[PDB]
């Protein structure tokens, strides 16, 4: 039921816009992109894998672990 | 004004009952190209193998 | 279930106490060699192997 | 004046899907709830051609499913295409739910609580089309998960062989769950909108937590050619298992027609309902066991009684990032046991991650809130 | 006993990503099929119309259906009859019941063959193993033998006698019949028979695959071009004094 | 007369040498059990490893000779 | 005073045939619009397959 | 819309189908049908607007 | 059951054996010539006041 005109209060703020068609769909796509992928991936490892290796783990000890207890030895 | 683009744009895309006309038909003549051609090249990745390869084996 | 000699062995000398469900097997058959069961498992009802 | 604006039908779909103020903001993670609208009606539409040609008897119900997959022309793509969407309506559906849970949006109470219904709606529509094809999956499937409702104290056996028929899966069973399976997709539609009707209430949530209307952009062109792109790649996605994969999700030995007789070894879910069966399984009692199935969904309804922190979304909250990822590789780790026999390893640290999914919602998350509340103080 | 051993990685001709199954082997695999399997094996979904399309000619899988007797539904007198039988006729069945299956093989049932690639992990490299992989029992175990044995099948211990050796039947075409290509042909025919749509869905994933290589890009570029208002865009904040 | 490939190939899978211990482990197994009284302890274990070694090689080779 | 509003350098984002202000926009305006439409009509052509 | 040649085994499992649905659809025109009127209120007996006494 | 074997044997099994399947099914017919006495009084309270103006 919210509708623009009606939304909020803001003064004070100049918002300059091109075309689409003054200006490129990928401007700089490699040379900016890549070095932002980079940053993004910093931000968030720390927070994003330690669990997943965790997983890891578990997961390759307890196939491993599973694996050898169904073979005997001295019987 | 000699570029294509622009040419493509003044006799086909500026107007929308042309825009759609020229998808239309282009649509036609891509069904055919992209069909004669990717069956061509799963036919040539699989040299012999498919019963249209094997068919003059058994006869008329 | 046709059961050999070392099968009755282990039934009757187990503890009556230490199941969730305290049955006897001589109370659980008729005659000793011969269990008659129903194959659906209590839980959520497949088959037993 | 428009014609698009007031014309009492056109009015529905332009506040919906061309004038909607939207944030300028949202990422891909809110790209899954029209691609869990495309997933709904794409199993309406080869549900409904695969219902043309499908009979639901016991003696011919196999074999009409295979009447499909060789004699109809092009049965198999509609029939694979089902069977993959059903699983692309749940890789949707969790991470529209996970979005949920990292951004704060279940505090939108209204649209969130429909939401969880319209998960367990879809989890038991998709459960009855798995008993469809009478297959051994199919029939054992049918057994277990109805007997469930045997866990209801004084009347669950009643109910059992209420929804069943008689005494056993049968005849009966198998004519019902294809009514019940034909039915209950228009009535997750029809749910579909009320959970949008609520949320337009407020508009959408953001990455940020922060209100955006201060920034809002129309829904078109912006966000109508955003979910094309998304369609697209769920189209590819769903193409890329029906063309090259078409049974890597599903199971072998549903392709063996039912046998009330044997259950086979190595019987397991559909890989989306492997974490729920691990849970239920880590505890060796029957009430307790469905009671941990039945509270590993309906917990997601306690999630808003439990958010401590003074930040709507975990965005600037790297105490909750980790705790929130120790959640997904858990889950991630349970729906791995869910595959396992039940042996040695296995039932230790199945039992240790069901543990762990409770303790991280109930107290672990909560608590993380309160640190990082006390840690900007607030 | 419990103790596994799980299949290598054969490469089949159709194994690839965009490959063809071999028809020259689905046709030598039918003809294993015929004369060492049928006998104690169903295949109720396939017909030989099937056949028509992929190995055989029209006149070829007429003649071949011709060659069994079928029953045929009632003459106007009121009884059942026997016919050459057509391209309709699904293959023949060996025993009216699962119990008469039971009854010749001593106590084990031979499943359906219609299914059997898709229905057991592996595929066909299982039931090329459990074919060509035939062999003799360890020190330490000893079968009631009416049971032999095989290592590929779970518990070691299978009802089935090895069926497949150097040349149980010729080919049509010239080829030597060595247990090995007995054994690829008939897994080269089941995976058909389990899934007759095989190169259909892949000759339209190559066309999926090459159709979003031209769409994904250009998609992308439509939703970047109307993305390049607010992508580019400057704000301002100029408060008063 | 009749030359089966995988009796070739077999052959040349055994001389290699993942499989020289197998069959030795397995060959040590079987000097075991006609040994002891009435053992139970079972060559299946030796004789599935030195088929694991064996048919994975197997596999990589034979499928070149057949049509 | 609300003469000091320049609008800001666009040259990192505009297009190649539009980046001299000495130089008409008209001229590049039926060949710029000529590929953006191209990008749609053979979508749709793609699309429409 | 038969599957074949004649009315067949084809038919009678898509009118089913068709039979199933259709009702449901019926069901939500029914809603369009009733979003429509409500522009308007009810007519009455004499054909006169009725503002003047809901 | 919507096979041709078996269709008219699945009605008959609704009216004999399903308990309370008898109500149910003419219940259901007679719903139906009820829902088409109710759409052509429907049309004609329609045709008579005026109300096609809608
Ligand atoms: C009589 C001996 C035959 C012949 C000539 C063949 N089969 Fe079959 N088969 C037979 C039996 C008794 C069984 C049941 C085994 C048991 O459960 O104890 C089977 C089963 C199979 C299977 C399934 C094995 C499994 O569970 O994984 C397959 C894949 C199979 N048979 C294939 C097969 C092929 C390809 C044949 C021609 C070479 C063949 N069979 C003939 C009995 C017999
Ligand atoms: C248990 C939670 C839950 C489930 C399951 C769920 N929803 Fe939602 N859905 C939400 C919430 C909360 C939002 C608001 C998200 C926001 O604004 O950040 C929402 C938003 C959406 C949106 C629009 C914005 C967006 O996120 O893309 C659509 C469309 C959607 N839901 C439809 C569906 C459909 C269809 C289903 C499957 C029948 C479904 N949802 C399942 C809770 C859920
Ligand atoms: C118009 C009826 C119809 C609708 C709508 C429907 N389906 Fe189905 N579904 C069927 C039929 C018939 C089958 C049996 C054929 C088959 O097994 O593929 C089936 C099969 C299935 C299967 C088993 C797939 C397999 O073959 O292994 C699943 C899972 C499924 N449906 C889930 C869904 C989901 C999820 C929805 C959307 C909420 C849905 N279906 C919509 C009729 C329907
Ligand atoms: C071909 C004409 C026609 C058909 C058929 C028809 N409607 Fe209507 N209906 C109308 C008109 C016109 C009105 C307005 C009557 C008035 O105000 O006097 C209306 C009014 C109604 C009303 C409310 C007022 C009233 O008259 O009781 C309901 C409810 C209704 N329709 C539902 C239905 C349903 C349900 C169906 C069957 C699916 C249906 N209609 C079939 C034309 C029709
Ligand atoms: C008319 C009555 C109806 C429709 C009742 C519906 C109840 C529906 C449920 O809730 C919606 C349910 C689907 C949901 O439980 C929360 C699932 C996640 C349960 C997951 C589930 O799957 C299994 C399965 O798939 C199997 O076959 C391959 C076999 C199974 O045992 C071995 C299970 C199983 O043990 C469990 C817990
Ligand atoms: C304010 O957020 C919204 C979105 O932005 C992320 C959407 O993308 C969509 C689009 C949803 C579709 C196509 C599914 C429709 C479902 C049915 C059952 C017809 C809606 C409705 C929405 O409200």
């Amino acid at each position: 039921g919210r509708q623009f005109g009606h939304l909020t209060r803001v003064r004070h703020v100049i918002t300059y816009s091109l075309s689409p068609f003054e200006q490129r769909a990928f401007p700089h796509y490699f040379s900016k992109g890549i070095p932002n992928v980079l940053r993004r991936t910093r931000a968030c490892i720390l927070r994003v894998a330690p669990p997943f290796v965790a997983f890891y783990l578990v997961y390759t000890w307890g196939t491993q672990e599973f694996e050898k207890s169904k073979r005997k030895n001295p019987a | 004004a000699p570029t294509l683009t622009a040419r493509l744009y003044s006799l086909l895309f500026r107007r929308t009952s042309t825009f759609a006309l020229t998808i239309v038909v282009g649509a036609l003549f891509f069904e055919r190209a992209f069909d004669q051609g990717a069956d061509a090249i799963y036919e040539h990745i699989n040299e012999g193998k498919l019963w249209k390869h094997i068919k003059h084996k058994y006869e008329n | 279930r046709h059961r050999t000699k070392k099968e009755i062995d282990q039934e009757a000398a187990v503890e009556v106490s230490q199941l969730r469900d305290p049955q006897h097997d001589l109370e659980r058959v008729k005659k000793p060699e011969w269990v008659i069961l129903i194959g659906v498992c209590t839980h959520l009802g497949c088959v037993p192997i | 004046t428009n014609i698009r604006k007031s014309h009492p039908l056109m009015k529905i779909v332009n506040n919906a899907f061309i004038d909607l103020p939207a944030p300028s903001n949202i990422s891909s993670w809110w790209n899954f709830g029209s691609l869990l609208g495309i997933c709904l009606i794409l199993q309406i539409l080869t549900g409904l051609f695969l219902a043309m040609h499908y009979t639901s008897d016991t003696t011919t119900a196999f074999s009409s499913v295979t009447h499909i997959c060789r004699d109809v022309n092009y049965g198999w793509i509609i029939r694979y295409m089902h069977a993959n969407g059903a699983s692309m309506f749940f890789i949707c559906l969790y991470m529209h739910v996970g979005r949920g849970l990292y951004y704060g949006s279940y505090t939108f109470l209204e649209t969130w609580n429909i939401g969880v219904i319209l998960l367990l709606t879809v989890m038991a529509t998709a459960f009855m089309g798995y008993v469809l094809p009478w297959g051994q999956m199919s029939f054992w499937g049918a057994t277990v998960i109805t007997n469930l409702l045997s866990a209801i104290p004084y009347i669950g056996t009643n109910l059992v062989e209420w929804i069943w028929g008689g005494f056993s899966v049968d005849k009966a069973t198998l004519t019902r769950f294809f009514a019940f399976h034909f039915i209950l997709p228009f009535i997750i539609m029809a749910i579909a909108m009320v959970h949008l009707l609520f949320l337009h209430e407020t508009g959408s949530n953001n990455p940020t937590g922060i209100s955006s209307d201060v920034d809002k952009i129309p829904f078109h062109p912006y966000y109508t050619i955003k979910d094309i792109l998304g369609a697209l790649l769920l189209i590819l996605a769903l193409m890329l298992l029906v063309l090259f994969a078409p049974d890597l999700l599903g199971d072998p030995d549903n392709y063996t027609p039912a046998n009330p007789l044997n259950t086979p070894p190595h019987i397991k879910p559909e890989w989306y309902f492997l974490f729920a069966y691990a849970i239920l399984r880590s505890i060796p009692n029957k009430l307790g066991g469905v009671l941990a199935l039945a509270f590993s969904i309906l917990i997601l309804a306690l999630i808003p009684l439990l958010h401590t922190s003074k930040q709507r979304s975990m965005m600037f909250r790297p105490l909750s990032q980790c705790l929130f990822w120790a959640l997904v590789a858990d889950l991630l780790t349970l729906t791995w046991i869910g595959g396992q026999p039940v042996e040695h390893p296995y039932i230790t640290i199945g039992q240790l991650a069901s543990v762990l999914y409770f303790l991280l919602i109930l107290v672990l998350m909560p608590t993380a809130g309160t640190i990082e509340n006390k840690l900007l103080k607030w | 006993s419990d103790l596994e051993l799980h299949p290598p990685s054969y490469p089949w001709s159709h194994r690839g990503l965009l490959s063809s199954l071999d028809h020259t082997s689905i046709r030598r695999g039918f003809q294993v099929y015929k004369q060492v399997c049928s006998s104690c094996h169903s295949m109720d979904y396939v017909a030989y119309r099937h056949l028509v399309g992929v190995c055989y000619t029209e006149d070829e899988a007429k003649a071949l259906a011709e060659e069994v007797e079928v029953q045929d539904g009632p003459n106007e007198d009121g009884e059942m009859f026997m016919r050459p039988g057509k391209l309709s006729d699904y293959f023949p069945k060996p025993y009216p019941n699962p119990e008469a299956a039971r009854a010749a093989n001593n106590g084990a049932l031979p499943p359906d063959l219609s299914y059997i690639v898709r229905a057991r992990h592996g595929g066909e490299d299982y039931v090329f193993s459990l074919l060509t992989g035939y062999c003799e029992p360890p020190t330490g175990v000893s079968l009631r033998e009416g049971l032999y044995f095989n290592p590929y099948f779970p518990g070691q211990a299978i009802g089935m006698a090895p069926p497949i050796y150097n040349e149980v039947l010729e080919f049509d075409d010239g080829t030597p019949a060595t247990m090995s290509q007995v054994a690829k042909d008939v897994c080269t025919f089941l995976r058909w028979a389990a899934e007759p749509e095989h190169d259909h869905r892949k000759r339209m994933g190559l066309k999926m695959l090459l159709m979003m290589g031209l769409l994904l890009p250009l998609v992308y570029a439509m939703k970047r071009h109307k993305w390049s208002v607010l992508k580019s865009r400057k704000l301002a904040y100029r408060p008063p004094k | 007369e009749l030359v089966d490939p995988l009796t070739t190939v077999r052959e040349q899978c055994e001389q290699l040498e993942k499989c020289v211990k197998a069959r030795e482990r397995l060959e040590l197994c079987d000097e075991r059990v006609s040994s002891r009284s009435q053992t139970e302890e079972d060559c299946t274990e030796e004789l599935l490893d030195f088929l694991h070694a064996r048919d994975h090689c197997v596999a990589h080779k034979l499928f070149n000779s057949l049509k | 005073s609300h003469t000091d509003i320049k609008v800001p350098d666009f040259s990192d984002y505009r297009r190649p045939e539009v980046l001299d202000s000495t130089k008409s926009s008209k001229e590049s305006s039926e060949a710029r619009k000529g590929f953006s439409y191209l990008v749609t009509a053979t979508t749709t052509v793609g699309v429409a397959y």
